[PDB]
């Protein structure tokens, strides 16, 4: 769990304190606000609603025909996908100290306090060699900036989170 | 390049021959004048150097020579039986895994495209 | 590099002149890619660096995909499928 | 086997069991793999096993329409089929139940035999008929297929009748270029053989929503040396009605019997009522009818021919001309069956 | 160095190709009996032949699929060094390729005459 | 202004001129071992416009002097192949015509309008039959450009659109599988742009009417 | 968000009928709309011009890349709306604008290639993205292969782009041979001063700029644009140009380049003068794009040009989409259709359009004036930013060439309006069919953006000053 290269300490990505430069996927989902789940449901209902509204505005074959259940289900799955991506990005920018993250900061503080009390490592221990840990951290560093393009999440318990 | 690319080249050409379909041979004399103009321009560009060639052609002169042999030294810093393909796999799967995924999308394109432009759907 | 650069030069000028010999032009594309790969591999060997060889294999894969797409284009262009659809719907 | 037994044997297989798989196997034992080219049994010698196939071929319904195709194939491989039977099969495999793919292939069958074997060639009567059948189901694929067959034909040629139905085929698929192309070829022909009432009938139907070109088409009829017919007047009345000219339509119907002597029919008067989309203008249509055509109206009330489709109430938000398109488009479906 | 070789080699072989191509300027004007092809007559009576799109698709798609397979060779040579991270990357690579394989299976693009 | 010229017509086979015949060549099956004959005349009589004459015999007998052939008996004429030497255009541009009109007296023979245009293959031909409606009298038969059917070796093929930007030659030929003399008198062939909709028979042919239009 | 869309489209389109193409394209239209409106908050990552490196230094991420990315989604939404939504509900318009089964997948893969071009930080990633975009755009050009006019353009574009990509790879490998590196992070002021790698970057810029078609290699792409279907031409003539020009702007490898300046002047002159010699709409718009490309290439000669380039590329994208959509809408008001793929060819076919749809002609007049640069439209302000940037660096002859080119181009721009405001006595063969409400709304939104985007000039300037400095 010993880092191999030097990393920035308490770097400020915004106007809020840094919680985790490269938070884990389970970490990001666990630190998710109810508003983010509201966003997920909003998108999950919006794509089918968007399809229905587009059908109402301009029917495909002239006559108004509601889309078949297959299109509704595909739109529901894609809506859950886009909502989950937006929620993950919002939680990440909370971790990056860009938006308001006071409650997340307090939960993070209590969490590593409990972990240190239990006698564990701060960001986990891995199945990967330290070189692979560094490669994973360098690949997944700030990968949320490309949410428009590709999905990529940190599934490696690497120590390169930019904290003390 | 041989068992796939060249095989497919020869396959496609053989498809053109069994039912004899001679390919029409168009005249390139249409494009010859532009080649004339461009190549004369390039020769003139190489020509007005003249005096400056005495300090530039010499670079190529010692470039051609290369009359020194590389010295090969041995060391024992390597213990693992690592070959070139192993290093390729390591870099492509860890350092440049994103490139591997984008080439996966490229192969996906190479699968989809021929299907899209070769068959008439329904 | 000598051999790669000269293959590239010869194939490039074969492409520029014919330009209407689609079989031979596409062959020249393949040979120019081969000539570039040779230069890249030689420089990778000289520098003892893996990036040259990695880019070489990437160029190989891209060249294969490009060749597949181009041969599909030639199939569509020359109507290799044949017709014999006479007396049919 | 003896011929007399074969009559009852074959009759039991098809009409009583419809065992198509068994039916194919039986004849390969009597005549025997006619691809061997040894027998071409003449129906004229004994049209008994020929008839039972001929009866079941021309009796299949929409569900069994596929089955009629296989039985047609055996009828031609085994027995020589008269050329006059081609007309019945083409009309059967098209204008009879549902299927039009076999209409083209039946026409293609005449072509293949004429080119290779030497059978008598197809006449232009089928392509004129088969265009008309294609212009009923809006079959875009068959029209393109048949056109290029016509464009490279060394047996029959294009005449007045082919162009008329070819033009009608293109109106169904809405091809503004091909429609004008066929009109140029008809126009450049002498009126002796050329632009007829069928030509005007298609041409008016293609200008159904253009009042300007419908009118100039109407003045076209006197120039070509023609007198409008009852089927010709009806579409003109529809076109005037569907573009909001309700009032002008009545004067045309009122004065048509004076001008031409062609008394208005039920399919004319019911058409004017159907395509008038104003509740008061619909009333003025049924003002002369009670006192000029009393007997022939009364048989339209119980036949459900009259339809009271009109324009919405708070519909002044949209264009009136846009309403007439939607009202007439709905009315076209109601009169399609 | 490659640029230098390129630039100086361009004029020499360029002029050589220019001269050898100004040669065909007039040659074999193909005065062969091209009369039956400018009319539309056929003299084969046979040799129709056919090629289903699936046949040429098998031939063409041999190449991208072979590239997909041969891309697995670098992985099996470093399987232990990149064990779990590389295992996940190869799983994603294979799933992406199987997306295209599913495309070619569902489309039934590769089924020869039925 | 100074833009490329736009026009509604382009004469392909003009005839009606002292030279005329220099613009076209002929090809019968004498190129093969066949016995069909082709010959192009030039008639310039009075009380009318001078026209070309395209006659001959189309004996379908096979060439009993060789064996690799299977079917013979053609006779055609075409415009001279487009001279593309070093600098000129290369071919014809038909991107603003959509029609080709030709004025001709016909007979019982079945002629084909043959068009040669740019194509990846060599022997591809765009051909549409010349429908002679009125035999013995002149008719301006119009053929839409985007209705020619692509044929290679005489076989209908994958119907891809003509390359109207690059057209080489236009001609009329006989591939009719019937014996006997043939004749066809042409006096022009031109490609004509889209005509606006008209509702009169023609100005060249007319029928008795009231003549509402004021006389000049 | 794009990879998942590509995978889901392959899976769904595999198991769908041909009639579901419109519905699938609509689904992706709303999908991309929600991606923009719901994930737009990611712009908070780039306060004070903060920059990130992603995927092992293989990708770069900043406000410039984010803005080009969002613009590419907006353009993709508009173009995909042009395919999913039916302009007129009749069989003719059914036939003309019918999407292919794989067209949406190819579109998204080409968008992915363009974005990877914009976000590239390494020459290996740059080349891979270039090859992805090139193969996708070849397949886009060739997917309508029922005509020889389109087939010749497809084959020419394949071969010319193959030569260009080979030249790009050769330049990249020469750079690697010189420096044993594949990234620009090894280039500094000392590196440029000490060693002569300028020619390598000139060759790379040459190969990249020829892909979008600057002079003297403009004729092939102009022929391709002329011969491809117009719904394909609207896409193939905007997105690759945006990707290449954005990569060139962010790379910043052509400071005060004599070769780049001369080629930009040549491009401007050729585009302006050759436009005067055009009677076809497609060729005229191709030369218009050439002139705009020359204008944007003039911005490659100086630093701190992010605002001017961004403003000009956004306004040009909007105007390009608007002008092609106006040409598409005008198809209904002509008496005949040239081809199934290109239904309108000559500018003369638009003659008298003011008597069929006066407001369509008004919108076209607005977009043409914005192309010319008449205030207060967005085109004038983009050209003004270009002029300010070039005068800040002392390129006076370049400014004179720019002004002369604009004045010359105004002639063939007003050619369109003068033809369209004529009188056509030939009445239509079609009447009263209603045009699509969604596409009409999108066109009107584009026109209103062009007309009244100058309201937010100060707001955009402040946002740029706070997010790019
Ligand atoms: O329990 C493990 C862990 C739960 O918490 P934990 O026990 O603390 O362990 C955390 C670390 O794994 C503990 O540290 P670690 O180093 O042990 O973890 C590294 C990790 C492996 O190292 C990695 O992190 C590999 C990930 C590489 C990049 C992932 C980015 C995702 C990109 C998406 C694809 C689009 C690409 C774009 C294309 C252009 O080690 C593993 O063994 C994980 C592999 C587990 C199963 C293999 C993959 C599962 C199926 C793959 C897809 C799912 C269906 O979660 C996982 O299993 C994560 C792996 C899932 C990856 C999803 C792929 C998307
Ligand atoms: C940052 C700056 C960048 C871009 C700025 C652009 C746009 C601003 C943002 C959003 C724009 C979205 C606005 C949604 C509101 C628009 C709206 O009333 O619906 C539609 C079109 O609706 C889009 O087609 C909606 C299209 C949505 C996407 C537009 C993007 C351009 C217009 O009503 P409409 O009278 O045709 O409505 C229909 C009516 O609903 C039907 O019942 C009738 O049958 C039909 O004939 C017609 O009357
Ligand atoms: C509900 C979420 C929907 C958001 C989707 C946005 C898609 C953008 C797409 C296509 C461009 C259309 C015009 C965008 C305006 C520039 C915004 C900006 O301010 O430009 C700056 C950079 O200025 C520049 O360099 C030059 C920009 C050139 C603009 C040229 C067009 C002028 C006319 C447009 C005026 C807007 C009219 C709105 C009427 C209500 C980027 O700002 P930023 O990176 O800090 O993030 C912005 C925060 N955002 C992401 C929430 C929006």
């Amino acid at each position: 769990s010993t880092p191999l290269v030097k990393t920035s300490v308490n770097y400020s990505y915004g106007d809020y304190p840094l919680i985790d430069a490269d938070p884990h996927f389970k970490r990001v989902v666990g630190y998710m606000r109810p508003s983010d789940y509201g966003v997920i449901g909003l998108a999950t209902a919006a794509l089918p609603a968007g399809i229905c509204f587009a059908e109402w505005l301009d029917p495909v074959k002239g006559k108004f025909a509601r889309p078949s259940v297959k299109f509704l289900r595909v739109a529901t799955m894609l809506g859950f996908a886009v909502g989950f991506g937006a929620a993950y990005a919002r939680s990440s920018l909370r971790f990056f100290g860009v938006t308001e993250n006071a409650r997340e900061y307090k939960k993070d503080e209590a969490q590593m306090a409990a972990r240190k009390a239990a006698g564990l490592e701060p960001y986990g221990t891995s199945s990967l060699t330290p070189e692979l840990q560094e490669i994973a951290a360098k690949n997944s560093a700030h990968s949320i900036a490309g949410l428009f393009i590709f999905p990529w999440f940190n599934f490696v318990n690497h120590p390169y989170h930019g904290r003390e | 390049y041989i068992g796939a690319i060249a095989v497919l080249f020869l396959f496609i050409i053989t498809l053109l021959d069994i039912n004899s379909t001679e390919l029409s041979v168009k005249s390139n004399i249409r494009d010859l004048p532009l080649v004339l103009i461009s190549l004369i321009v390039l020769t003139i560009s190489g020509l007005m150097i003249y005096s400056n060639d005495s300090i530039l052609i010499n670079k190529l002169l010692e470039a051609f020579g290369n009359d020194y042999n590389t010295i090969i030294t041995q060391d024992w810093f390597n213990i693992e039986n690592t070959t070139l393909l192993t290093t390729i796999g390591n870099v492509l799967l860890t350092n440049n895994a994103f490139i591997l995924l984008v080439l996966a999308i490229v192969l996906l394109l190479g699968i989809i495209g021929p299907i899209s432009i070769t068959m008439k759907h329904k | 590099m000598f051999i790669g650069t000269i293959i590239l030069v010869l194939s490039f000028l074969g492409f520029v002149f014919n330009r209407r010999n689609i079989i031979l032009a596409f062959i020249c594309l393949e040979t120019m890619l081969l000539g570039i790969n040779l230069i890249l591999l030689r420089n990778s060997v000289l520098f003892d660096d893996i990036s040259g060889s990695l880019f070489a294999i990437v160029i190989i894969i891209l060249a294969g995909v490009e060749s597949a797409i181009g041969l599909s284009l030639l199939v569509s262009y020359y109507r290799l499928r044949g017709v014999i659809n006479s007396y049919g719907i | 086997i003896p011929y007399s037994a074969e009559t009852a044997i074959a009759q039991n297989v098809l009409q009583r069991h419809s065992d198509t798989a068994n039916f194919y196997t039986f004849m390969n034992r009597q005549y025997g793999n006619t691809a061997d080219k040894v027998t071409k049994q003449d129906p004229q010698i004994r049209p008994h096993t020929y008839q039972v196939i001929h009866d079941y071929i021309y009796s299949c319904e929409s569900e069994r329409a596929d089955l009629a195709w296989e039985m047609y194939g055996l009828l031609h491989k085994f027995y020589v089929v008269p050329f006059a039977d081609y007309y019945k099969a083409i009309k059967f495999f098209a204008q009879d139940v549902k299927r039009q793919d076999y209409a083209l292939l039946t026409f293609q069958q005449i072509r293949k035999n004429h080119d290779l074997h030497g059978q008598p060639a197809a006449t232009s009567e089928m392509v004129a008929f088969l265009f008309h059948e294609f212009a009923k189901t809006k079959y875009k694929r068959g029209i393109k297929r048949l056109h290029e067959v016509v464009a490279l034909e060394t047996s029959f040629d294009v005449n007045r009748d082919v162009l008329n139905e070819m033009m009608a085929a293109y109106v169904s698929v809405e091809d503004l270029n091909r429609v004008q192309d066929c009109w140029a070829q008809l126009q450049q022909l002498p009126p002796s053989i050329g632009a007829n009432n069928r030509s005007v009938d298609v041409l008016l139907s293609y200008f159904k929503d253009n009042i300007h070109y419908t009118e100039r088409t109407w003045q076209g009829i006197p120039e070509f040396g023609l007198l409008p017919t009852l089927e010709n007047y009806e579409q003109y009345l529809i076109n005037n009605c569907r573009t909001g000219n309700y009032r002008r339509a009545l004067e045309i119907t009122k004065n048509m019997e004076i001008d031409s002597g062609l008394k208005p029919t039920a399919k004319i008067i019911a058409a004017v009522y159907n395509y008038t989309f104003t509740e008061q203008r619909k009333l003025e249509v049924e003002q002369w009818a009670e006192k000029a055509h009393p007997e022939m109206w009364l048989e339209l009330k119980e036949g459900d021919k009259l339809k009271s489709l009109c324009l919405p109430a708070n519909s002044d938000n949209d264009n009136v001309e846009s309403l007439l398109k939607q009202a007439s488009a709905d009315m076209d479906e109601e009169m399609s069956g | 160095n490659t640029f230098i070789i390129f630039i100086i080699l361009i004029p020499i072989v360029g002029f050589a190709l220019l001269a050898v191509n100004i040669l065909l300027a007039v040659y074999k004007p193909y005065n062969e009996k091209l009369g039956a092809f400018e009319c539309g007559l056929t003299s084969f009576n046979q040799t129709r032949l056919a090629f289903n799109a699936a046949f040429i698709l098998v031939a063409i798609l041999f190449l991208p699929f072979d590239l997909e397979i041969s891309t697995l060779l670098p992985y099996v040579m470093s399987i232990y060094l990149v064990s779990n991270y590389g295992f996940t990357i190869v799983l994603l690579f294979l799933l992406i390729l199987i997306i295209g394989f599913v495309y070619e299976i569902n489309t039934n693009a590769l089924k020869i005459n039925k | 202004r100074l833009r490329p010229t736009e026009t509604t017509e382009q004469v392909l086979v003009n005839f009606t001129k002292p030279n005329s015949l220099e613009t076209v060549l002929t090809k019968c099956d004498e190129e093969l071992g066949g016995y069909s004959t082709v010959n192009l005349a030039l008639e310039r009589p009075t009380t009318g416009k001078p026209y070309g004459r395209f006659f001959g015999n189309l004996s379908l007998d096979l060439p009993k002097d060789n064996k690799m052939v299977t079917r013979s008996g053609f006779a055609m004429f075409r415009t001279l192949d487009q001279p593309s030497s070093m600098f000129k255009t290369n071919a014809w541009n038909w991107e603003q015509y959509r029609h080709l009109e030709l004025r001709v007296r016909g007979d019982r023979r079945k002629y084909f309008v043959n068009v040669q245009s740019a194509t990846p293959l060599a022997s591809d031909l765009y051909q549409h039959r010349l429908f002679i409606q009125t035999p013995g009298e002149w008719e301006t038969v119009v053929i839409p450009i985007d209705d020619f059917i692509l044929t290679n070796k005489g076989v209908v093929q994958e119907q891809m659109a003509m390359d109207t930007a690059n057209v080489y030659t236009v001609g009329i030929g006989l591939i009719d599988r019937q014996y006997g003399p043939y004749n066809l008198d042409i006096e022009y062939i031109k490609a004509v742009a889209h005509p606006p909709l008209e509702f009169k028979p023609k100005k060249e042919y007319e029928v008795e009417k009231e003549t509402i239009l004021l006389t000049p | 968000m794009l990879i998942l869309a590509i995978i889901s489209l392959i899976t769904f389109v595999s198991m769908s009928k041909l009639s579901d193409n419109r519905a699938i394209i609509r689904l992706i239209n709303i999908y991309l709309i929600l991606v923009l409106v719901l994930d737009s908050f990611l712009y908070l990552l780039f306060l004070n011009n903060q920059t990130y490196t992603v995927m092992g230094e293989l990708l770069i991420f900043n406000s410039f890349t984010f803005y080009i990315d969002m613009l590419i989604y907006f353009i993709m939404i508009v173009i995909s709306s042009l395919y999913g939504y039916n302009l007129y509900n009749n069989n003719l318009y059914k036939t003309l604008f019918e999407p292919k089964k794989e067209l949406i997948i190819l579109f998204l893969i080409n968008i992915l290639g363009a974005l990877l071009i914009v976000h590239s930080n390494d020459f290996i990633t740059l080349f891979v993205a270039i090859e992805l975009q090139s193969y996708s755009i070849y397949l886009i050009t060739a997917i309508y292969n029922s005509s020889y006019k389109a087939s010749k353009a497809s084959m020419l574009y394949f071969f010319m782009g193959g030569i260009l990509s080979i030249l790009i790879a050769y330049s990249i490998n020469t750079y690697y041979s010189v420096l044993n590196s594949y990234t620009l992070h090894s280039l500094d002021s000392l590196i440029i001063n000490t060693l002569d790698l300028n020619l390598i970057l000139i060759a790379l810029s040459l190969g990249l700029l020829f892909k979008i078609g600057i002079a003297p290699l403009h004729k092939w792409l102009i022929s391709i644009y002329e011969n491809t279907p117009i719904l394909i031409t609207i896409y193939i003539s905007l997105i690759p140009k945006i990707s290449i020009l954005s990569y060139l702007v962010l790379s910043n490898i052509s400071i005060n380049s004599l070769v780049i300046s001369i080629l930009a002047i040549l491009t401007l002159l050729v585009g302006s003068v050759g436009g005067l010699l055009q009677i076809k709409i497609k060729r005229l718009l191709a030369f218009s794009g050439l002139t705009n490309a020359g204008y944007m290439m003039l911005l490659l000669l100086l630093n701190n040009n992010e605002f001017s380039y961004l403003y000009y590329i956004t306004q040009y994208s909007i105007s390009h989409l608007a002008i092609f959509m106006i040409i598409i809408f005008s198809i209904y008001y002509i008496n005949y259709i040239n081809n199934q793929y290109n239904p309108i060819i000559y500018v003369n076919q638009l003659k008298g359009l003011i008597h069929d749809n006066a407001y369509l002609v008004l919108s076209m007049a607005i977009v043409v004036f914005s192309f010319i640069g008449i205030p207060p439209l967005l085109g004038f302000f983009g050209k003004l930013n270009i002029l300010m940037s070039i005068l800040n660096n002392g390129y006076y002859f370049i400014s004179i060439v720019l002004i002369v080119a604009s004045l010359i181009s105004a002639l063939y721009y007003l050619y369109l309006l003068n033809v369209s405001i004529q009188d056509k006595n030939n009445i239509l063969i079609n009447s009263n069919e209603t045009v699509s409400s969604v596409l009409s709304y999108i066109l009107s939104s584009l026109i209103i953006l062009i007309t009244f985007g100058f309201i937010y000039n100060s707001l955009i300037i402040d946002i740029f000053n706070v997010y790019f400095n």
